[PDB]
This record gives C-alpha cells, sequence and structure tokens, in this order.
RNA sequence: AUCCUUAUGCACGGGAAAUACGCAUAUCAGUGAGGAUUCGUCCGAGAUUGUGUUUUUGCUGGUU
RNA sequence: AAUACAGAGAUCAGCAGUUCCCCUGCAUAAGGAUGAACCGUGUU
C-alpha cells in the first residue's frame, strides 16, 4: 500500500562483497567499509536500545507496585524466637533491615541490655521462611564481637548465647502495626508491652 | 481513499489492533471482565500488556460485544428422648450441686504453702518422665488409644481399623487382636463403670459396642449403630453412663442410648465437618469442635445452642473438657490451645496457651485431682505438660520419631501412653 | 462445584491447590514428574516418590482409590485436588490426568518447594 | 541490594534443514498413544484417516 | 475450395520470510543463595 519504507538489504562483513547494490562497492573501497561497518553497529545499537528502554519503563511501572497497598491476607502466619543475648550490634541491625525489607509485621523485646529476650514476626508464609533461615542458619549468635562503648572499644564473648524457635502458627488477626524493636527493664512491663497486643503469652520463662 | 482504508480495515491484525485501544488499562479492570466472561483470569507468565491482548483476542473471535454490553426453626418430635432429658436434669442438677459444694469446701482451708509445694512437686515429676518401651501394633499409623477406668488395659486402633488390647504396665505382648469390619478408626472409649465395654467409631459411619470379656480375647459385638453417612471422628460416653453421643462429618452430632441403640437426638448447626464432641463432667453440657473453626456449646436438656466460641482460625480437632467442669480446652490446626471458662463470660474468656507447632491432635486433662495438668499431642513429635492455673508450659518429652495421632494418660497420673504415626505405642514412664 | 466426592480425602482447598499445581508444573519442566495412574503406581513400588496428587472428581473414583492404601504403607503423603482438567494442564498434557507423582532427586533445583508442600499436605491427613 | 535456577516473550550475533512444514464442524488417546526387553521386568505421548504446499514463499537490483 | 499474406514462432546476482538449534542480552513469572556498627507507644 506504500505506508512503509521498502526494506533495503541487510549487509555484513560476510555478505559485504557480493552485494552490488548501487552504492560505491568497488569504486570507493574504504567508503563502503564504513557504511557496512557503521550499518552493522547501528542494528546492534538498536538491540541495546530496546533493552534499556524496556528496563527503564519497568522501574516506573515498579512505582505503581510501590503504591499498591497490601490487601489484607485472611490468615497470618507467624513465628517466635527466644535467645540469651542480643548485645552484638551487627545482629541488632540485620533484624531491623530484613523486617523492613520483607514487610514483616511484628516486634522484638528483651531484658535491659545483657538480659535475654524474644522476637516476634508475622507475614505471608514466604516471608517468614526467609527470616527464619536468617535467624537460625545464616546469623551466628555464638560468635564473638568487639563492641563500642561511650569510652571506646571492648571485646565481648557471647559463646553461651543461643537461639531456638518456639512456635510457628496461625492467628485471627495480627495487631502488630509495625516492627518495633524496644527495651524493657523488667519482666513485667515486658508483658504489658505485649499486653497492649494481647500477646502476653508469647513469652516463655 | 476508501479502498485504501477498507483493505487495511478488512485485515485481522488491524481489526484486532483497533479493538485493543478501547479496552481499559489496569490489571484489575482487565481482570474483572475476564472472570465475568468466564475465561481464565490469569495465564502462566504474562505482563498486563500481554494479558490485555488476550482479552481482545477473545473479544474478537466470539464476535462478542464490548465491555459496554458485556457488563431458624424449632423442630418438634421424639417424646421418648424427651423422657431422657428429664433423667439428665435430675442426674445433672444433683451432680452439679454436689460438685460445686465440693469445690467450695476446698476453698476454705487455703494454707497456700502446701499447695504451692504441690505444684512444684508435680512439675518435677513431669520433668523426669521417659520411655519405658515402645511396642508394635500394625502397619498403618495408630489413630486412637484409650485406657480403661482401672488403667490396666489399652486399646489401640490402627488406620486399618483393627483393635488390639494391651496390658498397661508391661504391654507385652497383649491380650488378643481383632480385625473389625471397619477400615479406619476414629476413636475408642471405655464405659465409665463396668470395664466390660468399649465403643469405637471409624470411617464406615458405624459405631460398634464391644463387650470385652474378662481376660478372654473374645471381644464381642453388643450392637451396631446406624444413621451416620460419613466417617465418624469422635464418640463419647455421657458422664452419667446411660448415653453415647456420636459426632461425625456431615454436620450432625448424634446423641445415642447404650441399651436401646436408638437415635435420641439428631443435632445440626455446623457448616462443615465436626471433628470432636466432648461431654462435661456434671453431664450437663456438650461442646462441639468443628472444621469451620467454631466451638459451639450445647445444652442437651433444652437442645439450645448456648455460647459460641470463636478463636480458631483453623479446624478444631480436639475438645477436651476439664474435670472441674467450668473450663474447656480446645486445640486445632493452628497450633493453639484455647481454654474458656464459662463462669466469667463478660471478661475472662479465653487464655491461649501457644502449644506446639504443626497442629494439635488430642488434648487431655488429668482425670483425678479435679484437673490440673494438660497433656497434648501434635505432629511436632513432642508432647507437652501444662499447668491449669498459669498455663505456662512446663516440660516436653521427645521419644517419638514421627508424628503423634493420640495420647491418653493414667488416672493416677503415673502413666502416659502415646501412639504414633510411627506405628509403635510408647509408654511414658 | 459439584458434591465433592466423600471418599476424596484429604481434599486440598483453593489456596493449597494453587501452591500444589504450581509445583507440579515446575517439576514437569525438570522432568522429575510422572503422570497418570500406572506411572504413579510404579513409583511407589520402586520407592522414589515424594507425594501423590490425585483428581478428586475422577469418574468413577474407584479406579484410583487403590493409591491411598498403597501410599499409607510406603509412608508417602497425598491429597486430592478438586479437578482433573486442571491437573492435566499442569503436567503438560492436553487431556485429563488423574494422578501424578513427583519424584526424588536430592540435587534438584526445586527441592525446597517440595518439602514445603509435603509439610502442608501431611497436615491434612490428621 | 548484588548473584544463581528453570519456564515464557521480544531481540542482536552464529549455524542446520525444507522430503519438509502445516490444516480438519474428523476418529481414538495417561480412565495409557506408541515402543524396548537380559523374559525378571523397563520406557511413557501421540497414533490413525482425509488433505495443502514442497527442484520452492514474498521482495528488490543488474545486464538485453 | 481457389487465393492474398505473414511462413515458425530473455539470463546472471542479493536480501529478507517459514523450521528447528546454540551464544548473548532485557522483560515477566515463580524459585532460591549471601553481604550491609545500631535500638519509632525578668536582657533580643
Ligand atoms: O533498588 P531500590 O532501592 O529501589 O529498592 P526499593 O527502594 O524498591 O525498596 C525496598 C526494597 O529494597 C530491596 N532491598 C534493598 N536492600 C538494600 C536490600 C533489599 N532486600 C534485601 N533482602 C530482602 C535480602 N536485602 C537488602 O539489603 C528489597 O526488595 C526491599 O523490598
Amino acid at each position: 500500500l506504500g505506508l512503509l519504507p521498502k526494506p533495503e538489504p541487510k549487509v555484513k562483513l560476510s555478505n559485504m562483497m557480493s552485494v552490488f547494490e548501487n552504492d560505491q562497492n568497488i569504486t570507493d573501497p574504504t567508503a563502503w567499509e564504513k557504511v557496512v561497518k557503521d550499518q552493522v553497529d547501528l542494528r546492534k545499537r538498536k538491540h541495546l536500545e530496546e533493552n534499556e528502554r524496556r528496563h527503564e519503563d519497568a522501574i516506573k511501572r515498579r512505582k505503581e507496585a510501590v503504591n499498591m497497598n497490601v490487601e489484607k491476607p485472611t490468615v497470618y502466619h507467624c513465628k517466635v524466637f527466644q535467645f540469651k543475648n542480643l548485645q552484638n550490634p551487627k545482629i541488632r541491625f540485620k533484624l531491623k533491615m530484613n523486617s523492613k525489607e520483607l514487610s514483616l509485621k511484628g516486634l522484638c523485646l528483651r531484658i535491659r541490655d545483657d538480659g535475654p529476650g524474644i522476637i516476634i514476626v508475622v507475614g505471608n508464609e514466604k516471608s517468614c521462611k526467609f527470616y527464619e533461615n536468617l535467624v537460625m542458619k545464616r546469623i551466628k549468635w555464638n560468635e564473638d564481637f568487639e563492641l563500642h562503648t561511650n569510652t571506646g572499644d571492648i571485646k565481648m564473648d557471647m559463646h553461651n548465647n543461643s537461639i531456638s524457635k518456639t512456635w510457628e502458627g496461625y492467628l485471627q488477626d495480627c495487631k502488630f502495626k509495625g516492627w518495633f524493636m524496644k527495651v524493657c527493664n523488667d519482666q513485667d512491663s515486658l508483658l504489658r508491652t505485649l499486653g497492649q497486643f494481647d500477646s502476653e503469652h508469647f513469652y516463655s520463662p | 481513499n476508501e479502498s485504501t482504508a477498507d483493505i487495511l480495515k478488512q485485515l485481522p491484525h488491524e481489526r484486532l489492533q483497533a479493538v485493543l485501544e478501547k479496552i481499559p488499562e489496569e490489571d484489575l479492570e482487565v481482570r474483572r471482565l475476564l472472570s465475568i466472561l468466564k475465561k481464565p483470569e490469569v495465564v502462566e507468565n504474562e505482563d498486563v500488556q500481554q494479558r490485555r491482548i488476550r482479552l481482545a483476542e477473545i473479544l474478537m473471535v466470539d464476535e462478542i460485544d464490548l465491555e459496554n454490553i458485556n457488563n431458624d426453626f424449632f423442630t418438634p418430635a421424639t417424646s421418648e428422648l424427651i423422657f431422657a432429658r428429664r433423667f439428665l436434669i435430675n442426674y445433672s442438677l444433683e451432680r452439679s450441686r454436689k460438685r460445686l459444694q465440693k469445690e467450695m469446701e476446698r476453698h476454705q482451708k487455703f494454707n497456700t504453702r502446701q499447695e504451692l509445694l504441690s505444684r512444684r512437686t508435680e512439675l518435677q515429676r513431669m520433668a523426669n518422665l521417659e520411655l519405658a518401651g515402645s511396642q508394635l501394633v500394625s502397619t498403618k499409623p495408630i489413630s486412637a488409644v484409650s485406657l480403661s477406668t482401672d488403667d490396666m488395659v489399652v486399646a489401640t486402633g490402627s488406620w486399618a481399623g483393627d483393635l488390639q488390647v494391651l496390658n498397661s504396665q508391661t504391654l507385652q505382648p497383649l491380650t488378643q487382636k481383632l480385625d473389625s469390619h471397619v477400615g479406619k478408626i476414629g476413636a475408642i472409649d471405655w464405659h465409665p463403670d463396668s470395664n466390660n465395654q468399649m465403643i469405637s467409631c471409624a470411617e464406615d459411619g458405624l459405631i460398634k459396642n464391644f463387650q470385652y470379656s474378662n481376660e478372654e480375647g473374645g471381644l464381642r459385638l453388643l450392637g451396631d449403630l446406624v444413621g451416620h453417612e460419613r466417617r465418624i471422628s469422635d464418640v463419647k460416653y455421657h458422664p452419667s453412663g446411660k448415653f453415647i453421643g456420636s459426632a461425625s462429618h456431615d454436620m450432625t452430632w448424634r446423641l445415642w442410648d447404650a441399651s436401646t441403640h436408638q437415635e435420641l437426638l439428631l443435632q445440626e448447626g455446623h457448616d462443615k465437618g465436626v471433628f470432636s464432641l466432648s461431654f462435661q463432667c456434671d453431664g450437663s453440657l456438650v461442646c462441639s469442635g468443628g472444621m469451620d473453626s467454631l466451638s459451639m456449646l450445647w445444652d442437651i436438656r433444652s437442645g439450645s445452642k448456648v455460647m459460641t466460641l470463636a478463636g480458631h482460625s483453623k479446624p478444631i480437632y480436639t475438645v477436651a473438657w476439664s474435670p472441674n467442669g467450668y473450663q474447656v480446652a480446645t486445640g486445632g490446626g493452628d497450633g493453639i490451645i484455647n481454654v474458656w471458662d464459662i463462669r466469667k463470660r463478660d471478661e475472662g474468656q479465653l487464655n491461649q496457651i501457644l502449644a506446639h507447632r504443626n497442629i494439635v491432635t488430642q488434648v487431655r486433662f488429668s482425670k483425678e485431682d479435679g484437673g490440673k495438668k494438660l497433656v497434648s499431642c501434635g505432629y511436632d513429635n513432642l508432647i507437652n505438660v501444662y499447668s491449669s492455673d498459669t498455663w505456662l508450659k512446663m516440660g516436653s518429652l521427645a521419644g517419638h520419631t514421627d508424628k503423634i495421632i493420640s495420647l491418653d494418660i493414667s488416672n493416677n497420673s503415673h502413666f502416659l501412653v502415646s501412639g504414633g504415626w510411627d506405628r509403635s505405642i510408647k509408654l511414658w514412664n | 462445584m459439584s458434591a465433592p466426592n466423600p471418599k476424596a480425602f484429604p481434599l486440598a482447598d483453593a489456596a493449597l491447590t494453587q501452591q500444589i499445581l504450581d509445583v507440579v508444573q515446575q517439576a514437569a519442566n525438570l522432568r522429575q514428574l510422572k503422570k497418570g495412574a500406572n506411572e504413579a503406581t510404579k513409583t511407589l513400588n520402586r520407592g522414589i516418590s515424594e507425594f501423590i496428587i490425585m483428581a478428586a472428581d475422577c469418574e468413577p473414583i474407584e479406579i484410583l482409590l487403590h493409591l491411598p492404601l498403597l501410599c499409607e504403607d510406603k509412608n508417602v503423603p497425598y491429597v486430592f485436588v478438586p479437578s482433573r482438567v486442571a491437573l492435566g494442564r499442569a503436567c503438560g498434557v492436553s487431556r485429563p490426568v488423574i494422578a501424578a507423582s513427583i519424584t526424588t532427586n536430592d540435587a534438584s533445583a526445586i527441592k525446597t518447594q517440595i518439602y514445603a508442600v509435603k509439610d502442608k499436605i501431611e497436615t491434612l491427613l490428621i
């Protein structure tokens, strides 16, 4: 119908010699090197372009994903963990990241500083499994670290510290709004903390 | 100019491509039309642009029009059963009165020191317990085990649904086996008095009243119970002694007499399976656990649904009543034990022990002592011990290599017998 | 639906079926799957199976009801999924399929989806 | 955040084949197509039937 | 039938297109692995 350009031949450094399309074949020898060599790269450049343009578009498209807002799951898988010490900061930090990274609702608590504590996490079942893997198999709680204090740096030996899971299960609703690490001095306000969430029972002496 | 546009318009690709732009663009908007149009909402792998095209491709072929045009009773009867309710009331009322009085009498002494010693001792005892032996039964996992009121004999039901009765202390080997007419055994229960009878429910929808003869292996069917279509999960003897209540799968728990083998009450009210029925020690009330996660109390005498309990977000397998009679305990697919004491009603209600991972099968209170300890079994392979006051978990015991279908505990509380997917029967100290 | 067959048990729900059928197909592409009755019955006798999936509405149902009794002796989980037509697709087949047995390779890529689903299925067998 | 695996889609670059590729208001077909066997068992998806094109399909360029 | 005639009547070459197959990109789906020193109920 003539809406569209008639296609010209593809040409390469193989096909180069025997294309006698009217354009400077033997006459200009190096002028026909450039045309084909330029021609080859222009095709490739297009491959590269389709890639980057598609790559970029999705990231904008990603932002719509960011905007999308949860839609409640009917059932909430959960876990619970219990340990002797949390003192190492590198451990304190991971637990804040991954919780925010994976959309895990929940909380964490413990006694004072060196006193033991508990961890709670809630989400879709895929999330928890990652986090569970982290807490047990990835992270080493028995490992030793040199902590920083207000004065300077000092060694700490946590070898006695250990972790083990208590329960995993299912709950009518997860009243935890966000994942909120905190500290309690006693064993009681610790309960009242969970108490707010009707979670007093999740702690085991 | 016309013939140029017509041939282009006549063409299938072009005909499609015109239609693609009139259809809304969102995942949800696109999706809704599909499900309404009945075609698969989603395919294997696709971005929404690919999804959208599918719409068009479907809209084109059928020549379908645009998304524009696209878009309680009281039942009477059974006087004879009516007679029984009177019996229950006379029996129930007296028993309740006696029970409450007895409970009150305990209160007066106080002398806390003795008690708080006692709990500590009990916990230590629980801490110690270990295996005695294993044993074997069959090659199907063991679905029910029960101890007689004298605690000398165990009955073990396989999935194969054959019951062999074993000797509590030693277990070795057994008395004698029978392969019952039924293939998959629900529950097995002893009559509270004579130690001459059992009862067993199973896959076939038939309950069998067994005569256990002396030291003989001549276990003798007394009678069969009919009326049940589906498999029957649980069966119990009223605390009284006269009546047997059956609870199966088709949303019918049926109250049955022992003697006449008749259907005294056909009850309805759950909307899926009903996986347990429990009778509470004054013989006043039955609480039904179900697959619909609704624990539903029932008054046998008025036949009135009383208090519905909501807490379990998966099916409720066992419903264990407490000896005191004012508390119940439930267990479920969700790995929780709820314990509801009816007296408080306004603001006490349910204390959740978080017990087990991976389900819960059978929760048991300790019979003697009015009920203090809880014992429960899930597929976690462990077995638990709980106080009835704090409901703090005290101790756990692992001797099973596999999962545990059910467990029963010695009346004194010097035995614990647990049976298991692994096909043994393990006596706990 | 239609009346789900009373002999069908454990019956997977809607949410488990999506998780199961997805594993099926994910195994089909690594050819760790085996489709059909006889192919599945072969597996158990050898001892390589992981779990069996069956069609609930298989007409008549009695033709597969032998699998459950075989599975219980080899200690192998199993469940029914609500339609055969859906199970046909997941195995990569035009046409209806009533049973399928995922197999064992313990170097496999999908190993961790499988242990996931058996864990879910064994829960249903109460 | 990096990295890795499988499937599907568009695509640069490199090969092989067109006695090959399809189509059917049509028969069956994991509720077992079609094969192998050391005879103990072992593989598991297409086979019929009618048909279209197949030393070629579309498109340009030279020279007379 | 007699006659008039006119009277024996294109080749070299290129590219894409269907079909499988490998290499390399980006996307979409599911899946995994590992790393990131910090802890949200009376003067203007
Ligand atoms: O790339 P970008 O920073 O845009 O990612 P987002 O801003 O979309 O936001 C939250 C997501 O970041 C990913 N990250 C980021 N980091 C640093 C990170 C993530 N995930 C993990 N794991 C879950 C192992 N570890 C990390 O260190 C996550 O996808 C977050 O959802």
